[PDB]
RNA sequence: GGUUGCGGCCAUAUCUACCAGAAAGCACCGUUUCCCGUCCGAUCAACUGUAGUUAAGCUGGUAAGAGCCUGACCGAGUAGUGUAGUGGGUGACCAUACGCGAAACUCAGGUGCUGCAAUCU
């Protein structure tokens, strides 16, 4: 009745920053081409990301030029998430939705989505990890009068699954 | 470090036992890919 | 033991602005004079609230009310001309000195161009004595280390909002009608905004007596939930 | 009877779960040409009070709710402790007598008053 759609004005499932990122195995012209591909895909200037520790398994030194990350908000992030779900064919089965309300996956090749492959360019894929939200969920991050957001206004994992199956008409929960 | 993210979304490694953040998809200690993050091929 | 070091506290709400001048006591702080931005419709502008010009108007009204309460309104008229130069009040020889005060911004960010600093500059133009610099002003340049002060004058005059309204009218139709919706109401044109601000400043300098409307037809019916037995 | 903004005396001064909130005020909330700021108007900085909302925030009440303080024959003068004698015990120690003496637990109470300035009844 009235309890069905009345909080939906003030408690609808909204999308926060998406923060698309890719990881390079080295630096240099490969990292420059990856940053150029990130700028061509997102439109914002990307951010280089340094190594926390020298791991040296595949070969790694700390605080080198390792990855590229950026935060996308608004309808551009929605269109990028729609393109990613179409690349995944609306199939995010089991461990994609988190308990706190995060979704995401990894795209193996930027050649398929977005722009086409070039021999000079790479085919290195990227990853999406989108945190959802509700209208008013940023009240805990303000400069003044910090407080809790409340458990009843938080996003549930089953609620996140229902939101995915509503917004994308997606397919979840495979047999394995 | 991120005010909009929590430690509940941090990914614990099944190979290196390190609770790595949401980005990147490599492990924080071992640089290996997370379990079933990309779509598995047929 | 009892010398009042007065502080001028400034607070900015999402739909109003509050200014106070107080000297604290043992039994709590004593607000000698205060102003709310809802009282700005009682002198001049009935629209365009919470602007930087509204901050300057609130500062001028608070300074004039404090001068009327202190009885030093006739001397120390303050910067009557609306000029972007920083003016420091000099104490009158043979008369009382300027009412020195501190500026309580609170937990606001100390960036140049904030509305609290604009209200402080309006209070300095009114004649209230507080030590401040022109670095945290609207027209100061961070890379040139100087204040151009004509842009600060236009922002004090509210010409920035007039230029924004003109650009929204010349760039869109529904957006200018939506953003300046109640500014389109009651005929606030892009012109005469500086004239309306000057008239409001002259009216605030003319009649500074803050008054309250009497209404004593109030009952004591309980509209809140009390404690169970 | 409520709200705002400054306050003072200062853990009886916390959390969680329901129910409510007339009116106003807060609060989310809408938009980035310009002041400012970042990878991102998310935060911070501007613009309007419109489009909406009490869903969160906030406040009040209710918990035989948990937690925290205060005391108490609350254990309890107790577990025991040390000493002495003309009981011994091969001794160790155990009683006798004296001189100190916990703790967990349990129970009872509370989970704070008030000023200034303004505004709704
Ligand atoms: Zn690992």
């Amino acid at each position: 009745q009235d309890q069905g759609e009345k909080e939906n004005p003030m408690r609808e499932l909204r999308i926060r920053k998406l923060c698309l990122n890719i990881c390079v195995g080295e630096s240099g012209d490969r990292l420059t081409r990856a940053a150029k591909v990130l700028e061509q895909l997102t439109g914002q200037t990307p951010v280089f990301s340094k190594a926390r520790y020298t791991v040296r398994s595949f070969g790694i030194r700390r605080n080198e030029k390792i990855a590229v990350h950026c935060t996308v908000r608004g309808a551009k992030a929605e269109e990028i998430l729609e393109k990613g779900l179409k690349v995944r064919e609306y199939e995010l089965r089991k461990n994609n939705f988190s308990d706190t309300g995060n979704f995401g996956f990894g795209i193996q090749e930027h050649i398929d989505l977005g722009i086409k492959y070039d021999p000079s360019i790479g085919i290195y894929g990227l990853d999406f990890y989108v945190v959802l939200g509700r209208p008013g969920f940023s009240i805990a991050d303000k400069k003044r009068r910090t407080g809790c957001i409340g458990a009843k206004h938080r996003i549930s994992k089953e609620e996140a699954m229902r939101w995915f199956q509503q917004k994308y008409d997606g397919i979840i929960l495979p047999g394995k | 470090e991120d005010p909009e993210i929590s430690l509940a979304d941090y990914w614990k490694c099944t190979s290196c036992n390190e609770m790595n953040p949401p980005l990147p998809s490599h492990c924080n200690r071992c640089w290996a890919l997370r379990e079933n993050w990309l779509p598995e091929d047929k | 033991y009892n010398t009042p070091k007065y502080r001028m506290i400034v607070r900015v709400t999402n739909r109003d602005i509050i200014c106070q001048i107080a000297y604290a006591r043992i039994e709590g702080d004593m607000i000698v004079c205060a102003a709310y931005a809802h009282e700005l419709p009682k002198y001049g502008v009935k629209v365009g609230l919470t602007n930087y010009a509204a901050a300057y108007c609130t500062g001028l009204l608070l300074a004039r009310r404090l001068l009327n309460r202190f009885g030093m309104d006739k001397i120390y008229e303050g910067q009557v001309e609306v000029t972007g130069d920083e003016y420091n009040v000099e104490s009158i020889d043979g008369q009382p000195g300027a009412f020195t005060c501190y500026l309580d911004a609170g937990l606001a960010r100390t960036t140049t161009g904030n509305k609290v600093f604009g209200a402080l500059k309006g209070a300095v133009d009114g004649g209230l004595s507080i030590p401040h610099s022109t670095k945290r002003f609207p027209g100061y340049d961070s890379e040139s280390k100087e204040f151009n002060a004509e842009v600060h004058r236009k922002h004090i005059m509210g010409q920035n909002v007039a230029d924004y309204m003109r650009y929204l009218m010349e760039e869109d139709e529904d957006a200018y009608k939506k953003q300046f919706s109640q500014y389109i109401k009651n005929s606030v044109t892009p012109d005469m905004m500086e004239e309306m601000y000057k008239k409001a400043h002259a009216a605030i300098r003319e009649n500074p007596v803050y008054e309250k409307k009497p209404k004593k037809e109030v009952k004591k019916k309980r509209w809140n939930r009390p404690k169970m037995s």
